[PDB]
């Protein structure tokens, strides 16, 4: 899935 | 200097809470905490501001604020408590994003990790989405200790049990994103997913998910979890039967036609494991037309699509049914 900043 | 002012207000409140915890109730609304953390939530998006937080110990202060509030109020429906936990978790997500040290630090704080996992049962699905986003970054590129800690706290079974009762798509994306990262760590993480009751039925259901917006996020995530755990399901007759009665193999063949390279790659990987050591599902794939569809993908430009389609074709071609020829 990977990494990410917050899904705003 | 302005961020130090904000972080000190949090740490001052955290110390006020621990003074009460040793004795026995301080409220966050009186100390003006939710506005302070709301600024830090917004400041955590910028990269230069994150470097300033990491020097001043911003991840430790925000994590302990989230920790202590969960321990005090529990699983409350209070707006001020939930909104505080939302803005705190959103900051931790950004701080954990692309920082191996910060991933290890938040994992090592085992009091906070237990406090995080417990919030997945909360009534607010927005809070479930924020908690799942933190666990996504922690599970991604986890060190040996961080992997072991995530298994210890029981994030795998908590997220899968949560995923069944999720309604909104934004929440469901973050939860399945975390489970896909968690499933790739070890064989025992894969077993915990399959061990949850009605979990495999849900993951087959996500393959034909009707999305609200024009995105293939839920199918990729759900099928991506299925690809990882299919090695364990391949050596298990009971789990195979759950896939048959929900039409899994027939769905995974339709996924080969998809324009999304992730969906095709996940399908070929799932069909690799399921095609081996099972005459029943082998004969089913021959009848549904797997050999033709897989023969189209053997000459693909990408590695995993070409490897998975060829390997699954090898298993089917090696074990031809008596019906054919
Ligand atoms: C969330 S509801 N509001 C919010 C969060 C973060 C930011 C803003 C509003 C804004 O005006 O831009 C920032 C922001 C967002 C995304 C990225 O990639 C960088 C960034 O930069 C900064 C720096 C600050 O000192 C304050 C706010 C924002």
């Amino acid at each position: 899935a990977g990494e990410s900043l917050y899904e705003k | 200097h302005h961020m130090l002012h904000l972080l000190e207000q949090i740490r001052a409140y955290c110390e006020t809470c621990w003074e009460w915890q040793e004795a026995h109730m301080p409220a966050p609304v009186e100390h003006q905490i939710c506005p302070a953390v709301c600024v830090l939530m917004k400041l955590s998006f910028d990269e230069e501001h994150r470097h300033a937080m990491n020097e001043l110990g911003g991840l430790q202060a925000i994590a302990e604020l989230l920790q202590v509030d969960c321990e005090m109020y529990g699983l409350t429906n209070d707006h001020y408590s939930i909104t505080l936990r939302r803005y705190a978790g959103m900051a931790l997500t950004n701080l954990t994003f692309g920082d191996v040290a910060n991933k290890a630090t938040l994992c090592s704080m085992k009091g906070c990790m237990r406090a995080l996992v417990a919030q997945l049962k909360s009534e607010s699905e927005d809070l479930q989405q924020v908690i799942a986003s933190v666990l996504r970054n922690l599970s991604w590129r986890a060190d040996v200790n961080s992997k072991k800690t995530l298994r210890e706290v029981g994030s795998v079974k908590a997220l899968m049990e949560c995923a069944l009762e999720v309604k909104k798509e934004s929440t469901l994306k973050s939860v399945l994103s975390a489970l896909w990262n968690l499933s790739a760590h070890c064989t025992e993480n894969k077993a915990d997913i399959c061990a949850v009751d009605g979990a495999l039925a849900f993951l087959v259901g996500t393959l034909t998910y009707r999305s609200q917006t024009n995105t293939l996020a839920i199918i990729e995530s759900g099928g991506g979890i299925l690809r990882n755990v299919s090695s364990l399901i391949a050596t298990n007759e009971d789990h195979r039967q759950i896939l048959r009665e929900n039409n899994c193999l027939q769905t995974l063949l339709q996924h080969l036609k998809s324009h999304s390279l992730t969906i095709v790659s996940n399908a070929c990987g799932t069909l690799w494991n399921l095609s081996a050591r099972n005459p029943k599902d082998q004969e089913a794939l021959w009848d549904m037309g797997a050999v033709s569809m897989l023969k189209n993908l053997i000459h693909s430009k990408h590695k995993m699509i070409a490897m998975g389609s060829a390997a699954a074709l090898r298993n089917l071609m090696a074990n031809r049914p008596a019906k054919y020829k």
